[PDB]
């Protein structure tokens, strides 16, 4: 009756097959599992690549799945995601910086980027207010190529955050990544500008913590789960089932993920 | 038969000269309005740069 939408973005067939087996064995057939390329709700996206239709890329450190090494840490990493076009078409993150060099008009693209950053900034400040932190950390790659997209990102993110009344501290990519992996307790909320390096940093943090499920906020309004490994996908499915209103099944999947990461399907 | 013909004959040279000058002026104006328009086309280096970015390099 109900439907779970599986999105594949750069994920090996093994992970997708594992996710399908897990949901089928745990759900028992009550909720069907359909595959697609875009969704707004009841969706799990498998693979490092960012799907189409997501504007925010928040990720946290769930208490249940905390690795013993990272016990007690509490930091929220939100990556701003610009609208994604077709693979052949030039992405906005690159168009916004190359068209300016070429002299082409960049009004509509700036407007779209501004809207995405405002939404991401609103999500970040809401998380910061909920956690109680006073200052957030902006992350912008300091490469000369990305001298326009980051500039707009800073100009808008700081504007929105200052309007909300919180402080912002700008930093690069290498220093923040090292701090987040080594000393993450000194960062409460970190926003990341839309770059490939930032995406890798988000994945590394999501994996080093012990394997977690990232939350994507879409344009339509909602939250969709995202995973890239067996454990992360299993946690993403468990959260998705919990959202549908299944508690015991979600707990079983979470326990199986904690015990046997790579073979949860057989473990449960 | 006599007077108007004579005065027309007297007019002819000046009018011919003025009309020749007028035609020369027209030709000169035609020539003066000609300019070579050098068009500018998007440099292919930017195209190459965008191709590289699409590769995720």
């Amino acid at each position: 009756s109900k439907q779970l939408t599986f999105i594949s973005a750069g994920a090996t067939a093994a992970v997708l097959q594992s996710a399908s087996a897990i949901v089928s064995k745990v759900a028992g057939g009550r909720v069907q599992t359909k595959t697609a390329k875009e969704a707004g709700r009841h969706a799990v996206v498998v693979g490092p690549e960012t799907p189409i239709g997501v504007h925010t890329a928040v990720t946290e450190v769930p208490k249940s799945a905390q690795d013993p090494l990272f016990s007690g840490v509490s930091t929220v990493v939100v990556r701003a995601v610009l609208p994604r076009a077709a693979p052949d078409s030039v992405q906005l993150r690159d168009a916004l910086d190359v068209y300016a060099s070429a002299g082409i008009d960049t009004k509509e693209e700036v407007r779209s980027a501004t809207e995405a950053f405002k939404k991401s900034a609103e999500v970040a400040v809401g998380k910061a207010k909920a956690k109680g932190v006073k200052r957030i950390v902006l992350v912008v790659k300091q490469a000369s190529k990305h001298n326009c997209i980051n500039e707009l990102f800073k100009k808008i993110s700081t504007e929105t955050i200052e309007s909300a009344g919180l402080t912002t501290e700008v930093v690069g990519t290498a220093a923040v990544a090292n701090q987040l992996i080594v000393n993450p307790e000194s960062l409460g909320v970190v926003l990341l500008n839309d770059v490939a390096a930032t995406e890798q940093i988000e994945l590394a943090f999501a994996g080093v913590v012990g394997g977690v499920s990232r939350v994507y906020h879409t344009v339509e309004g909602g939250k969709i789960s995202a995973g890239h490994s067996f454990k992360s996908v299993a946690l993403a499915v468990a959260q998705e089932l919990r959202e549908l209103g299944l508690s015991s099944e979600a707990d079983k999947v979470e326990a199986a993920a904690s015990k046997n990461p790579r073979a949860v399907v057989s473990a449960l | 038969d006599i007077m108007v013909p004579s005065f027309v004959y007297n007019k002819l040279p000046v009018i011919h000269f003025l009309q020749e000058k007028r035609a020369e002026q027209k030709l000169r104006r035609v020539l003066d309005e000609t300019y070579t328009e050098w068009t500018e086309e998007l440099d292919q280096a930017h195209v190459t740069d965008a191709i590289t970015r699409s590769l995720n390099i």
